[PDB]
């Protein structure tokens, strides 16, 4: 998984 | 002024009342959409509009709904881009997953670890856009929750914005779907 | 004029909340009748003044809540007449079975094409008075939908007035019950 | 006198109104609970506070949520005497369950005879507090409601108030968790 | 199961 760019 | 006062002081308590009726009704939205095994399917209107707000910026990405692995088990939710995020900005539709706080963390047991299939049904039951993962343990995605939702984490490069909108099967009727598969092995 | 016109906006912005909360009750109600599973029971109360309101022409048929054959299947209702309709009008028991615009028929196949069994319950289980049928293909009432609702289809003759009413075991405590089964071989 | 007899009015409307709105709430909050499988989680926030009322004896005990052993099964809920009651007064936790008047009692067998088992869960998954019984066919407790609810029947000394409270893992967080089974052998 | 007391509550 790779998280988002904070928003 | 005895009544002119009076009368604009139960107005913004008309007011304030208001809003505490917009609130129920969104969680009455919730309660509606959401499901408890595990499965999830995000339906998507007014997708042309939505686009656009994300191509010009103005809004980047939606929340869906709330859904769980039980009836007590982990509160979960989708996050997507439909212009992109990261990796993907510009280029990619960018999907996530989010682990949110559930009513039940103290009873389940952490970090989050169940796999997560991520799909973009195609309306014509030909090739849906289909991805999956297995949480980053160390990750603070998957840990127990401390706010309302923990960072989420997913497929920036999910599917290629070119690949939707132009036509196809992904988008019909100025709406899609988003399916959300969370395995229960262990639970 | 000046506070007596500031005084009926706020009279307004009341029984507007006041309608918008009426709204809601019955989202409400109409979420804590729904099923996902094909079997729906749909309890009719206050049964000899709804009779009545039949006979009298004012109120020929009622609906009932919204059900579904899975947690995204197609959407149904029911619709009957306390006093017929049809070859049955002033004499049987009405009782109808209706395909709804559901929010995933775009992922739907059409036309719907699954048995329905029809029931009204003997609160003695007894004998219940009990249907059945595959619906017609090439009508238009399994088509996917087009409008709120398609053309209800049923039974017309279900159940003869005198049959119930009367006494027996159907109407009890004023109040009967209905019960549709949706066969789910495919889905 | 002017016009203040209407707004004197309208300020006895948004009060009288006031009251229908937490009315509302009190069944959206229900619905949200609401299990239909006999097996119900019920958490009591705000565990001291709510344990000063029964001490203070101000307020005894407290209903849950409604759950039910079937989509249209039997209605049931809890009830709690955080400072005990009967022969566990001021010693222990008294945890009782009740029948209810469901919409469907007709169409089902009476009296209630479902084994219930009772827990009070341990957040550390070491050692839960449990407890069962099977229904006394005779009492007037398992017989099909009149009222709203039926007298509780359970266990008056479910837990020593000194073995929760105090510390261990039964209260964390300021609130506590209780889980109901209800057996379906038979339904 | 015994049943609660009709003071109790």
């Amino acid at each position: 998984p790779v998280q988002e760019t904070l928003h | 002024e005895a009544l002119s006062s009076k009368v604009q002081q139960l107005e913004r308590s008309i007011g304030l009342k208001d809003l505490a009726m917009a609130d129920l009704e969104q969680k009455v939205l919730e309660m509606e959409a959401s499901t408890y095994d595990g499965v999830f399917i995000w339906k998507i209107s007014d997708f042309p509009r939505k686009r656009q707000e994300a191509v010009a910026g103005r809004i980047p990405a939606i929340f869906s709904p709330a859904f769980y692995t039980s009836r007590y088990g982990y509160k979960m939710c989708l996050r997507i881009y439909l212009n992109g995020d990261g990796t993907g900005r510009g280029t990619h539709l960018s999907l996530f997953f989010v682990v949110m706080k559930g009513p039940n963390d103290a009873l389940l047991r952490w970090p989050f670890n169940q796999k997560v299939t991520l799909m973009l049904l195609d309306q014509n039951n030909r090739e849906h856009v289909i991805d999956a993962f297995r949480p980053d343990v160390t990750s603070s995605s998957f840990q127990r929750p401390v706010n309302d939702m923990n960072i989420a984490s997913g497929c920036p490069l999910f599917c290629p914005v070119s690949k939707m909108e132009a036509k196809n099967s992904y988008v019909r009727d100025d709406a899609i779907f988003i399916k959300a598969i969370v395995d229960l092995t262990g639970l």
